[PDB]
RNA sequence: GCACGGAGGCGAAGAACCAUGGAUUUCCGAAUGAGAAUCUCUAACAAUUGCUUCGCGCAAUGAGGAACCCCGAGAACUGAAACAUCUCAGUAUCGGGAGGAACAGAAAACGCAAUGUGAUGUCGUUAGUAACCGCGAGUGAACGCGAUACAGCCCAAACC
RNA sequence: ACUCGUACGGUCACUGAAUCCUGCCCAGUGCAGGUAUCUGAACACCUCGUACAAGAGGACGAAGGACCUGUCAACGGCGGG
RNA sequence: GCUUUACUGCAGGCUGUCGCUGAGGACUCUCACUCCGGGAGGAGGACACCGAUAGCCGGGCA
């Protein structure tokens, strides 16, 4: 809500998660907000995921601004357990990271662009 | 005044304690009920 | 010093409370979703122990039966209407805006929805003077010019039982009976008749208040007796 | 580099600025309609929570507690009391609002014991604090090395004995030096002079 | 049984008596299905929680105890030759709670200033000293030393 | 609480049925209203001062008061020459 | 025990100021907060309420 400065259509969102699944099998992904946050600082990230249904918000409020001053592209996901599940987890996840994707470095790139245009 | 099944038992005990010490306990101890409660002179509880 | 009688009242003991359990009902207007369709019939005319004034029993269409504040001129068999498009007949309850200027009205709402507040006692009435999209100026029985939201409902006509005050009680017995049906301590012992301990005007070798009767608004309870914040007294001048 | 936690901790250093302030102004609205003792599922201040003892385990409970703002709701003396003891408005309690919160909570959850507590905002007529409680009868914690001790009998109803962290702070037992003459080892064994 | 009568019975199948473990153990009582001056009415962890197969399924609290202990609330007579600060006194009394003991406790310490000591209680002393006080009445420590008993530890985060 | 109440009310006081009437005084005291100017605390604002602080001073100024009016079926008064 | 223009206080009332508390010496607005409404919404609006402080009054009370 407060850190969410734009709305992401359902389909585009579906595309992100589809990619996240093959990425966890081919490249590398990071689960949980701590690991994900650390990537944005180490630079080893390419695309980040942030759930919109996070309470308390504080756990995430830092992602938008932190990723923007490091160039690293991002995206808003509705559900939590969808991101959690999508990252190959049984639980849920406030945020996951795309630390070098796999078999979708093209799709990922395009997605990161559609968002850049989505403002 | 009406009473309860309970009260009616209490009154009864209160009346049994009001009997004298058996003439036989007299001889066994070789020698007085300190709790003799008259109806008019004394007052029970309740 | 002991607490004065005015302070005992605040506790709300039995002696001071009103005989609620004996009372009939709180006379409020009818809540209508809208339309104004609501209409009923005057079944009977009763006496409300709480206001000494009359009261009209009414039965609506949808089955509702509720006693309402009976203005003057309503009888058994008559018809009343509640809503925006209600007819301008004595007793019909509707917002101030719909009511034509210069017509006597009673049981006026202080805020729309509350169900009435002003002009309720024996033979009184308000007076609708002005109209606007924003305001509605009413003249309350005390003479004050009350500015109101034109959306506030109000009943047309004067409150029944007019002329009660006109005839004296004649005897203590009769007053006593009136007071018993109210949350008021009666009779009343003048504070000057009490002891020094019991009230500021108490004590002394004779009956007189040692302090001047008028008193400041700012005074604490326990001393706030007599002529309160009087803007003046007497009649002379 | 900096952990995700360190962000939440920093944000809370000035709860009147930025996103947190926009957050406080929101929640608080929903917080004022909520009861006194409400069990929330997750700590607002995750960092502080963890840094106090928090763990995402079975038997670890958190809860927010709202208390009226103010001074001694002290009634005036009815009998004869000299000028000095004639106070009602000014004088305040010797027990801080945070500690009052811990108790209202421990009571609400009888069987649970109080780990720690922490502030989570305040408006013009109330203050909020969250509370970490633990179920000392749950095997998870009886087996957890890091919390095990809370099960000890002599830890029962600890918040009420002032054994909290917020308790010892209120009792004037912070500094092991100057000033602690009248507080260590306890207020009662020092004749209550602090 | 006390309790030494009368009648009778028990004990060598080792009674009584004592020790330890066990059985039974009415109703009220924190009293808990609900109501009640110890009884009643038609299946029960009442109430609040926790885990939860989300079913009271597994559990927790409640109340007592001579005083001691811990956190809160906190007098006045009285002393000051009156009396308001002060004193009595953080005493009496009240509220909540723990154990067999409590509490405190491994320095953001001490500051015999040092090249020095090294968790915390408690005892002795320092000392009626320093400090406070209508500078009146009165209140009144610490570091240190000498002893007792000694004991040291774990998270949070970085990095996984 | 008053209040299932709404000024033809309920609160607060005095006087105490009906009848005939109830004079003069607002100086003081009280309550209420106004008030150019005068008085009037603290924060913030200024200068001074202190590498900070204590503290000295400046400006502004609320209620209240001064000042004026109202008021006695308000406390109360109704003389001497 | 009672009284008062006895000494010292205290509730309480009035008042400035601080926070709650936001948008563009006089003014607009709405989002906090208030009240009414069953609701939709209506009214008030950074005021009121409440916490702190300051000055005046203050036998109602000690
Ligand atoms: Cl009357
Ligand atoms: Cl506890
Ligand atoms: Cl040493
Ligand atoms: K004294
Ligand atoms: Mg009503
Ligand atoms: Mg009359
Ligand atoms: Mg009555
Ligand atoms: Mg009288
Ligand atoms: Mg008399
Ligand atoms: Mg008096
Ligand atoms: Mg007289
Ligand atoms: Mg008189
Ligand atoms: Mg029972
Ligand atoms: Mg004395
Ligand atoms: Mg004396
Ligand atoms: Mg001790
Ligand atoms: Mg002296
Ligand atoms: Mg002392
Ligand atoms: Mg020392
Ligand atoms: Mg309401
Ligand atoms: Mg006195
Ligand atoms: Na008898
Ligand atoms: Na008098
Ligand atoms: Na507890
Ligand atoms: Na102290
Ligand atoms: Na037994
Ligand atoms: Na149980
Ligand atoms: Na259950
Ligand atoms: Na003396
Ligand atoms: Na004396
Ligand atoms: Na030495
Ligand atoms: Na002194
Ligand atoms: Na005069
Ligand atoms: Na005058
Ligand atoms: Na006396």
């Amino acid at each position: 809500p407060v850190y969410v400065d734009f709305d992401v259509p359902a389909d585009l969102e579906d595309d992100a998660l589809e990619a996240l699944e093959v990425a966890r099998d081919t490249g590398a992904v990071k689960k949980g907000t701590n690991e994900t946050t650390k990537s944005i600082e180490r630079g080893s990230a390419e695309l980040v995921f942030v759930a919109e249904d996070v309470q308390p918000e504080e756990i995430v409020m830092h992602i938008p601004e932190l990723a923007d001053e490091k160039g690293v592209p991002f995206i808003f996901v509705e559900q939590q357990d969808d991101l959690g599940h999508a990252a190959g987890l049984e639980v849920g996840s406030a945020a996951a990271a795309v630390t070098d994707a796999g078999e979708a470095d093209a799709d990922v790139e395009d997605i990161a662009d559609k968002v850049e245009e989505l403002r | 005044g009406k009473k309860s099944k309970a009260t009616k038992k209490r009154l009864a005990k209160l009346d049994n304690q009001n009997s004298r010490v058996p003439a036989w306990v007299m001889l066994k101890t070789d020698r007085r009920n300190h709790k003799r409660r008259h109806w008019r002179r004394n007052d029970t509880d309740e | 010093g002991r607490r004065i009688q005015g302070q005992r009242r605040g506790r709300g003991t039995s002696t001071f409370r009103a005989p609620s359990h004996r009372y009939k009902a709180d006379l409020e207007h009818r809540k209508v979703e809208d339309g104004d369709v609501i209409a009923g019939t005057v079944v009977d005319i009763e006496h409300d122990p709480a206001r000494s004034a009359p009261v009209a029993a009414v039965e609506f269409e949808d089955g509702d039966r509720r006693l309402i504040l009976a203005p003057e001129g309503v009888g058994v068999g008559d018809e009343l209407q509640v809503g925006v498009s209600a007819e301008i007949a004595p007793g019909n309850t509707l917002p101030l805006a719909e009511i034509p200027e210069g017509v006597p009205v009673c049981n006026v709402e202080s805020s729309p929805g509350d169900g009435g507040k002003f002009a309720r006692a024996s033979g009184v009435n308000a007076q609708l003077l002005t109209h606007d999209r924003n305001v509605a100026v009413v003249k309350l029985p005390s003479g004050e010019m009350k500015r109101l939201d034109p959306q506030c409902r109000a009943t047309i006509g004067v409150v029944a039982g007019g002329g009660r005050t006109d005839k004296p009680f004649v005897k203590a017995g009769n007053k006593h009976h009136k007071m018993k049906a109210r949350g008021t301590k009666w009779p009343n012992v003048r504070g000057v008749a009490m002891n020094a301990v019991d009230h500021p005007f108490g004590g002394g070798g004779r009956q007189h208040p040692g302090k001047p009767k008028s008193i400041s608004r700012n005074a604490p309870p326990g001393r706030k007796v007599g002529d309160i914040a009087s803007k003046r007294t007497g009649r002379g001048g | 580099a900096r952990s995700a936690y360190s962000y939440i901790r920093d944000a809370w250093e000035n709860p009147g600025d930025g996103q947190l302030a926009e957050l406080q102004w929101q929640r608080q609205q929903e917080w004022r309609n909520e009861g006194a003792v409400e069990r929330i599922e997750r700590p607002t201040r995750l960092d502080k929570a963890r840094s106090q003892g928090y763990k995402a385990k079975q038997g670890v409970i958190v809860a927010r507690v709202s208390v009226r703002k103010g001074s001694a709701r002290k009634r005036r003396h009815k009998a004869g009391r000299r000028s000095k003891r004639q106070g009602v408005t000014r004088i305040t309690r010797r027990k801080d609002i945070q500690r009052v919160a811990e108790e209202r909570a421990s009571r609400t959850f009888p069987n649970l014991r109080v780990l720690n507590s922490y502030s989570v905002g305040q408006d013009g007529r109330q203050k909020w604090h969250e509370v970490i409680l633990i179920d000392p009868n749950h095997p998870a914690i009886q087996n957890d090395d890091d919390l095990s001790w809370i099960c000890a009998d002599d830890q029962a109803d600890r918040v009420f004995r002032g054994l909290t962290g917020a308790g010892r702070r209120n009792r004037g037992l912070s500094g092991k030096g100057k000033g602690s003459e009248k507080t260590r080892p306890s207020l009662r064994s020092n004749g209550g002079k602090a």
